[PDB]
């Protein structure tokens, strides 16, 4: 999810948008 | 469980720039 | 708990924290 | 919503746990 | 102590109630 | 020594929203 | 994107965000 | 510069971005 | 180091920062 | 205080550090 | 590549209050 | 550099103030 994808790796912030909403 | 759990804080910030007022939720499992 | 005006990133780390293994929503404005 | 109850007013503890899932 | 205790796992706010004054 | 310091930046500020008005104390050792 | 001030550490913040590894110059006041 | 732009005013990601390397 | 009004969470990172090993005390309001 | 110092007022970094154990 | 990313999040707030008006340059490689 | 250095162990300020400017 989001900690698996973002916190192994970075993800930028256009990774991070695909989480909004 | 920290590190993760420090990760989110961190997670949490930025998706709070990054939406904006679009907004977000935050939760799994 | 805090007596404060929590916005911005301040109000959604206080979610984080406050609201645990939950999680939480962030609307922004309504 | 959250914004205009804890940001533009002040929030208990109680008020702010309203917005976890 | 706190860095041991919540270091090394999550210390929820009641948790952390404990340390206050 | 960082991943201890960089916990206790959270620390504190999660100590900070919790204990409010009452404040708290932080140092060991 | 936020439509926000953005001041002090939270300025900083959303360079390092924005940035990524370019990374970044803060001259604070110009 | 970026504070009388961003902070005194309101920023536009593009806009923030003029102050990457 | 910054000339600031350092209020909130950002006065207690600022504490943290400053003292380093010695540590801090926090009254909030007196 | 430190409330009363540094944050209605601005404090020194010799000021903040008082509040060091 | 996190640790090193969340701790620069750090470095980045401590580079801003310790430098305050001299500001800073974050960047390398 | 600054992430070698204050990443691996803890820079103070006086270690920080070293990357200013
Ligand atoms: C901005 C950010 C914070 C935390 C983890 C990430 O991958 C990215
Ligand atoms: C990833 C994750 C797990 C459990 C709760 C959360 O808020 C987030
Ligand atoms: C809120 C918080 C921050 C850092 C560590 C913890 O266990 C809990
Ligand atoms: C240390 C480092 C590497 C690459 C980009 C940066 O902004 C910082
Ligand atoms: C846990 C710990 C050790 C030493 C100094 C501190 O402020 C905190
Ligand atoms: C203040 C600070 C933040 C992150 C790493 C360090 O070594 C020091
Ligand atoms: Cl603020
Ligand atoms: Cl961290
Ligand atoms: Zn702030
Ligand atoms: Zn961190």
């Amino acid at each position: 999810g989001i900690v698996e994808q973002c916190c192994t790796s970075i993800c930028s912030l256009y990774q991070l948008e695909n989480y909004c909403n | 469980f920290v590190n993760q759990h420090l990760c989110g804080s961190h997670l949490v910030e930025a998706l709070y720039l990054v939406c904006g007022e679009r907004g977000f939720f935050y939760t799994d499992k």
